[PDB]
DNA sequence: CACAGTGGTAGTAGGC
DNA sequence: CACAGTGGTAGT
DNA sequence: CAGGATAGGGCTAC
DNA sequence: CAGGATAGGGCTAC
DNA sequence: ACTACCACTGTGCGGCGGTAGCCCTATCCTG
DNA sequence: GCCTACTACCACTGTGCGCCGGTAGCCCTATCCTG
């Protein structure tokens, strides 16, 4: 047996995408061309998934985890856990798979447990230690669309995909002294490290779906809340705190799962209670007040209306909370979808530049269209930018550049404009490093530093020479950017860290598997997407596979 | 019989298996919306006023004495003495169940819409645990009243809880709770008479009884054809509850009921098994002692009902049935449900 | 050091590892093992070269017109130095392409050792230099929705035009005799259909198309015209060609070959009858059209000699206004075939869950309250969901009398339910034959029979479902039913010469171009035909199959 | 100089650059549409109607006896004394260019509605090439008339092409050919003072001279700024010619002509070099045997113009060009090109 | 009748 | 400042 | 007042 | 005649 | 044989029947 | 009787048709009733 251990065969036909029929493919033909066993065959690499995939690692919850069975054999179970899929009961159009929180975590860890010694052996502890980890969780929801519905038995299921997916981003063991980050994952935003968790064919709208899908993971997740889990490593029974943050949701699921009325509410931020009116006024000085708990308590005051106010009254009370929160999600900023909808607003700033509409206010919805026009035309000259429908991170990057300003200027004729336009950016990549950063602490000390007095130029930038746009309309995602990120800092360190972008770019993998490593039948499409992206997510198989260099 | 289609602009995307409907002096108004109230309704109930077999969603609104209650799944809606729609039970969009009831009035008529006082009536004594598809249903004994809760599913006690199972509902303890609205306090008299627990059965309301009526036993997992009748005499203190296990019970759940004409009413769709559901209509001719359920003729059911799996609806109150069935999502947000309208 | 480069290429392309994805593999495995068992990346593309085009020698005794004879040239580019100067006509196109003889002779050398096993097993010799009268499946298809770069290129549109060709059938002389030498056994196989020229045009762009394609044509047109004088084990072996255009939907075919489009009351591309004499006759119509047919019909419009009217002239020429471009074969594609008589009888469905042999007038919202009956019932009873572009899964997944027996469940007429089904049951014996691969060997009862199931199919189509197909029947009825026996005498096959390769190839244009190429505008099609040559390569594909 | 955005709601998928706009009784009528000529208009050719900034391609019928000619891009396109245009190369949407000559007359006209003859003239002897972006225009000598086809791009000759460069252009032989349609008789003239190939220049015919403005000659991917007046005799035998490359030519190629009035013409800018357009009208005065190229009062050109990297068009006819530029929206299916037309008082 | 997967069972060849 | 490719070429 | 354009929709293919 | 619904469009996010 | 570089990709939104063409007929649009 | 390899088998995928700004929601205002 010259050839590989199953694990890492299996580490390869995972990073390297290779389905289990390629790979049977590939290991065949090295077995009937060699004649050795190079590579091992699929049963050999199932048995080794069956130890990377949730239900291997036995654990414990010091305090048993409520209403989470203490089963650690549990894998990929239902979604709909136990959804009365019945014909008198709500309907269920769900492919719900997910694995039980505790046993992914469970297996996260385990497969980073030679990452965790390898901190704790770096970070001059004892790689024997069992001492009460701190594990913070980066949940991560997000919706998916054009998941096209397969043909077959199941649900009516909509072409829409909700990928809830965990990132170990930072273990911390206390050495008395302080906690210290025997791991912290160096690219958190990556496909390799948001595990999936639960896969449903489901719209992130449908609240009652999607509610009726996630409400065990948040069981689980306000279980491991208040439990240790003494689960053994590295030979010893290492123990683990679990804080989980809630950020890598976009912020149209925030409000979904936060109680909070849609991106267009004057109740703006997720994470303040004020108005896109008192946004637009003040811009920065903006305190972060929104907290699941606040959430929780103004959905029951709104309910309750303890106050007899009217919905107008009411709403206000609550500051947007109509709804009740089924998500801790920490009041942050999906650096993803900030720098999105940033670049869709400087988009659109430089379509209005285009028509100077800071002159002509009034405006033809077709000169609109020509303006937009005119700055995708130049985009795909100067910058090289095609015209996208709908705006995305890249093309935002490639258009928060200074050199994006320099092409729209080209359409400007108006060099006060140039001007305006040329420190909007500016600030807004001086900003930009700042939550977009996965350590800013680090990544751009000199811009964090100057963060708030840099937002304080850009609000007043907006107010001064694009007062256009924004008196009495600033975007969510500006409000978040300018008043919250260095709050944002102070409490969490990063925002890029704490991102959707890892579960987005998952959705590529989700995607790139239900295609070509899974079962394509509706049945058997989520358990396989799921079961193969946790092992795409195993640090163990990234391991074996960055072996050239280790 | 008068099977009509309805038309739905915008809002249709709001009604959802589960909905209710209330009808306050023949202003029909839906209350159990899909999601959580937008802004656009943020109380969730609505005026569900047709014309010209066109369904106008258009938003209501709420008192300043009211509870902005959530949007309620397959609650136990019952009319009341003025005229207050309770509402026990019901998944709120977050799946969670309401062991809250919610007594929706309507305070104020001035302008041509309403305005609901939904109260929060906090119960006390052996409540009934959060659940849905149960029956509400209010009997006036001896000029006393009190609701008559039973059945429902409901999600398994925090104990046995689990998340592989988190959704995974039983059929509650077959108990009978005998509500006073005036003064909240829930009373369980668990009867021999009900073995089996039910849910999503049909329950028409009589003076001093309440026929309990073709449900869905989780437990068996089948559809009884039983007709209980619960009949409840309230003698100051404690009230004096008995069941009875009537014949000719048909074996139907989800199934809407409606009252066509006093003491009759028709019980309309529903289903017979989880694959087959009931394309037959039942009128239901009830004395104070007496019930016939009379089969009804079946309605020119549409082959868009007949071959559709599943359907759902609620009864408008005027002898009329709302009733919607899954369209076709040949595209995501193509539209929610056809709806239909019957006349009785 | 068991692995041979070209069986680690072979890995990498048939098991559509990234050439990323295989250099993790193989930098882990020898991190792992030690050994480097696998290739590295610059072996398997020196492997490439052997099995791209412009490696192997080769001569056209008769030298090719205006083809040059340089064996060196590979992913030369599709625009054939058509200026893009801002003077000419624009170029929104990104066309890489082989030149046609440099990817014939890597196919042939590719399948060397077939063609040597296969005269091998047909009694011959490998001492046989004789003229294999090569026979090619061309495979022109329009993609569509191909998502486009940002970065320095032309602004291309969002489709493609994958022109490609499956080497269906060598046959060599034996005295007399001409012997199949090799046969495609998969003919639609996206293993066979070896890309030649990948745009980023659209087949509507008949300038454009024709700029990337007629180097293509006139490299197909010498071939028709010389012999192909290549080195075949060390035996200097004559291939005669012979072009056989069919993979090319009707769409496309009416674009090359200059016939109107397929609303055109000119309904075929085989005959020059006509859409009302298509719904009387429907099975009668001998295949007059032929791209020698339509260049004399097109210079009889243009020159217009007998000094006709725009429509006397065109009935002259039968819908031959453009000039045909491509020398397609009247043939049909059994893929295009399908999906549009599936089409064609999920209209059926809808019509007669209408009962509009009945009520004619109906309302549109009607129409659409009846495809939505019918794709709720499909979905339920067929278990086949809803889709807005019908594909062929679905054109047989619904071309079923299990479908039908669904359908019945929607109308309430039996008599209705027995032509339905009587009409499918003769569609479905019709079916294997413009499908199989060889119906003479699949299915010959359906082949011997399938001009009186055409009578029938045709007789019930103006009978029972005289509402629909009276003066009006589809294209691909008229195909199916008058037709394909006479294709069949000629082609011996219709499945085999379908656009269901090129197509199926689309999806492995799409999987490089997101996976296994460049991702830039520069070279995203040089690099997608590279390794979509490679997947095609038979060679390859026996080391991957050496299981077996 | 006086721009206004036209619009094109029909049809408009039909305009491609290439195509040629001839002015027939006044009435201007469109060819060389985009593919080949759709059964909305079996012969190409459109009756161009601008009313109030927007263009409405209505098709256009022909003769009996007439030659249904193809959809030709960057052909020769000259006029005549009933009012005859005359087509001359061209490239086929086969991307295959013609020999053919087209005359294209008018047969009849009823309720605004033409009937073309569009007849073939073929070229008995020095029939010039199968060429595109060349002039032909014609020139009254003698009150004879003669058509001077001054040669632009063609494809290279077969013993010479190779599909690897099937769709290399090069300019053709610098010569100019006198068609005397009333036989057809081609006839070459070697010019030495014409040396260099020349295509897409813009020829200008006012009474027995030729005056190639502009144009771009690929042999050296230049756009020389020459002004080569062809002077023909036609006297009662030697049909002679004689080349003169004038001073105060211009650097342009793919230029648009417009005989605004009488001997003054306006050349709007084609292209200076290929990521540098004319943006700049060029004025023509021409005396019996004198050229001034003039510079106009450039147009307040619209941005979609100045930041567009080329832009097409041709004579409207009687003082108007009709431009066309790419709009790359999506140039997918809504509107492939912005369309502009320039009056010139 | 397209075809090459899609991968996890299940059943069946082998070993021992 | 996402990040893991995308593959050939050039450069160690 | 009827002839011609013409917009729209049904129909064919993609 | 002004109050209320309401349709539409601009705006926020996806 | 490694690795960098280039100059970008997809995942990040969603919906919905669409084009193009053709051909016939219900408007419309004249004079 | 254990394990190991191999392969059928399930019932389906995508590639086959494009096109475009869209939905959901919010909320604020021009329409539009509403007698
Ligand atoms: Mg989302
Ligand atoms: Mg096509
Ligand atoms: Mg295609
Ligand atoms: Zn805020
Ligand atoms: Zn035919």
């Amino acid at each position: 047996g010259s050839g590989l251990q199953p694990a890492v065969c299996l580490a390869i036909r995972v990073n390297t995408f290779l389905s289990c029929s390629q790979y049977h493919k590939m290991y065949r033909t090295v077995k009937a061309i060699t004649g050795r066993q190079i590579f091992q065959p699929l049963h050999a690499l199932r048995n080794a998934e069956k130890v990377l995939l949730p239900g291997y690692h036995p654990f414990e919850w010091q305090p048993p985890l409520k209403n989470v069975s203490s089963r650690t054999d549990v894998g990929i179970i239902d979604g709909l856990s136990g959804l009365a899929s019945s014909v008198d009961e709500y309907p269920v159009d769900t492919i719900a798979k997910r694995f039980r929180y505790d046993s992914a975590l469970v297996s996260a860890l385990m497969d980073m447990e030679e990452d965790i010694l390898e901190g704790m052996r770096s970070q001059d502890l004892d790689d024997y230690l069992n001492g009460p980890f701190t594990v913070v969780v980066k949940e991560s929801c997000d919706g998916m669309g054009d998941v096209s519905e397969k043909h077959g038995s199941g649900p009516a299921v909509p072409e829409k995909a909700v990928r809830f997916s965990f990132t170990v981003m930072r273990i911390t063991i206390e050495h008395g002294s302080q906690n210290v980050k025997v791991f912290e994952e160096p690219k958190p935003n990556s496909v390799l490290c948001c595990k999936p968790l639960c896969l449903m064919l489901a719209d992130e709208s449908d609240h009652e779906t999607l509610t009726a899908i996630l409400s065990p993971l948040i069981a689980e997740r306000e279980a491991m809340k208040s439990s240790e889990l003494t689960l053994e490593m590295g030979g010893i029974p290492r123990t683990f705190k679990f804080i989980f943050r809630g950020t890598g949701y976009d912020e149209k699921l925030v409000r979904e799962v936060e109680g909070l009325e849609a991106s267009g509410s004057v109740y703006i931020c997720t994470l303040c209670d004020t108005t896109r009116l008192e946004a637009s006024q003040n811009l920065v000085f903006h305190s972060i007040t929104r907290s699941h708990a606040e959430n929780l308590q103004r959905y029951e005051v709104w309910r309750s209306n303890p106050y007899h106010e009217s919905v107008e009254e009411l709403r206000d009370r609550v500051k947007g909370v109509s709804a009740k929160p089924f998500i801790e999600t920490v009041p942050s900023i999906d650096a993803l979808h900030c720098d999105i909808g940033n670049a869709a607003e400087f988009y659109k700033i430089f379509q209005l530049e285009i028509g100077e509409v800071y002159k002509h206010p009034n405006a033809s919805k077709e000169e609109r269209k020509r303006w937009q026009a005119t700055l995708d035309k130049h985009l795909r000259k100067r910058m090289n930018l095609k015209p996208i429908m709908m705006m995305n991170g890249n093309f935002a990057r490639k258009l928060m550049t200074q050199e994006t300003v320099d092409a729209v200027c080209e359409l400007i004729p108006s060099e006060e404009r140039h001007e305006a336009l040329r420190e909007l950016m500016d600030l807004y990549l001086k900003m930009k490093p700042v939550w977009r950063s996965s350590c800013p602490a680090k990544e751009c000390p000199e811009s964090l530093c100057q963060y708030s007095f840099n937002s304080q130029r850009f609000a007043e930038l907006l107010s001064t020479k694009f007062k256009y746009r924004y008196e009495g309309k600033i975007t969510n995602y500006f409000h978040k950017t300018l008043a919250h990120v260095p709050e944002i800092i102070e409490r969490d360190g990063s925002i890029g860290a704490w991102a959707s972008e890892g579960n987005e770019s998952g959705n590529k993998l989700f995607r790139r598997f239900r295609k070509m490593n899974a079962r394509q039948s509706k049945c058997y499409e989520m358990e396989d997407v799921l079961k193969h992206h946790w092992l795409y997510t195993s640090k163990y198989l990234q391991k074996f596979m960055n072996a050239h260099n280790a | 019989m008068a099977l009509q289609m309805v038309t739905v602009g915008h809002n249709i995307a709001l009604i959802q298996p589960g909905f209710s409907l209330m009808n306050f002096d023949g202003q029909v108004f839906f209350f159990g919306q899909k999601g959580w109230p937008k802004r656009s309704c943020p109380t969730g109930v609505f005026h569900f006023d047709i014309k010209q077999n066109h369904l106008k969603l258009k938003p209501a609104i709420f008192s300043k004495d009211s509870c902005y209650l959530p949007p309620l799944r397959y609650p136990a809606t019952c009319s009341y003495k003025k005229h207050q729609y309770i509402i026990h039970g019901g998944k709120t969009p977050n799946n969670e169940l309401s062991d809250k009831i919610y007594i929706m009035s309507v305070a104020c008529k001035n302008n041509k819409k309403v305005t609901f006082r939904c109260t929060e009536k906090d119960l006390v004594g052996d409540v009934p645990e959060p659940r849905y598809g149960h029956s509400i249903d209010v009997v006036y004994s001896r000029g006393k009243s009190m609701g008559v809760l039973f059945g429902g599913r409901s999600y398994m006690p925090s104990t046995q809880r689990t998340t592989e199972k988190w959704n995974s509902v039983a059929d509650c303890l077959p108990h009978v709770f005998l509500i006073d609205f005036e003064f909240g306090c829930a009373t369980s008299y668990i009867l021999p008479e009900l073995q089996d627990g039910l849910s999503f059965h049909v329950s028409i309301a009589r003076n001093d009884t309440v026929y309990i009526l073709g449900g869905h036993s989780l437990a068996s997992n089948i559809r009884p054809a039983n007709l209980y009748r619960i009949r409840v005499d309230l003698p100051l203190g404690t009230p004096a509850v008995n069941c009875t296990v009537l014949p000719g019970g048909i074996s139907v759940s989800s199934a809407i009921l409606t009252q066509t004409n006093n003491d009759e009413f028709v019980i309309v769709g529903g289903y017979q098994l989880e694959n087959q559901k009931r394309m037959v209509c039942s009128l239901v001719s009830l004395g104070d002692n007496t019930i016939e359920i009379s089969e009804m003729e079946t309605p020119d059911w549409t082959s868009d009902i007949k071959h559709s799996k599943i359907w759902f609806g609620s009864n408008m109150g005027n002898g009329t049935i709302f009733l919607g069935i899954p369209g076709d999502n040949k595209q995501a947000m193509s539209e929610a449900f056809y709806f239909y309208t019957l006349r009785c």
